[PDB]
């Protein structure tokens, strides 16, 4: 049963990835660097306000159809 | 004004994102700030302190080890990671050591300040902007990051 969420980018732009909740955060984070070229350690994953941790199941933080996580950046200068 | 009136996304705790597109010099100024890894510490020294020294960002990092020994291991960037508190606290007081959103994070709550890092691309156009803490734009501590390798300190056009 796999599931279509949304993640919201750096930019703030909302695009679909097809998931499944039994599969770790890690896997979504390696899904979200194919597509906007970045690397993982360069940013963290967000779901209604609580930070995702990489080796537990998306599934851990409810996510359902349509909903939407947010890329947030780790800031190095 | 308009910087008062961007939408902001909340984040985790009081960390919030906005996206709008705007130039960074039309509702700020640019305080430039040395290349020399502590340009984060400058930044945030040009503004938080009335008197600027090339060491003044030694103050801000003596806060930082007061602050990531009372909030680092409850912070969200700091998650998968692995290093604990002690191990970050000798690497990130190296000196020209960077710093950036984990160190506002931290020194937000240690210093009850808002500090707003604002995302620039080459053309000097905004893309996105955190905000740590709950003040308002114009009240907050406004770092430009540049290149994504640089912060200069930004000052509110009046």
């Amino acid at each position: 049963a796999t599931l279509n969420i949304l993640v919201r980018n750096d930019k703030g732009r909302s695009s679909s990835y097809e998931v499944q909740l039994t599969q770790t955060v890690a896997v979504l984070k390696q899904q979200v660097c194919q597509r906007e070229r970045v690397q993982a350690d360069q940013f963290w994953l967000s779901f209604e306000g609580k930070p995702m941790d990489d080796e537990h199941p998306l599934g851990e933080y409810g996510l359902t159809t349509g909903c939407t996580v947010f890329m947030n950046l780790r800031l190095r200068g | 004004d308009f910087l008062d009136s961007l939408i902001w996304e909340r984040v985790v705790d009081d960390q919030y994102v906005t996206n709008p597109t705007f130039c960074i010099s039309d509702y700020f100024e640019i305080v430039r700030q040395p290349g020399d890894g502590n340009c984060f510490y400058h930044s945030i020294a040009e503004l938080f302190f009335d008197v600027k020294t090339p060491f003044s960002f030694r103050k801000v990092k003596e806060h930082l080890r007061l602050a990531a020994d009372a909030f680092y291991d409850t912070e969200p960037e700091a998650i998968g990671t692995g290093v604990t508190k002690e191990e970050y606290i000798q690497a990130a007081m190296k000196d020209n050591e960077w710093g950036g959103s984990l160190e506002a994070s931290m020194l937000s709550k240690q210093l009850q300040i808002t500090i707003i890092l604002w995302v620039v691309n080459q053309t000097e156009q905004v893309t996105a902007a955190i905000k740590f803490g709950p003040g308002r734009v114009s009240t907050a501590l406004n770092l430009m990051h540049v290149g994504r390798t640089h912060f200069d300190a930004l000052r509110v056009i009046n």
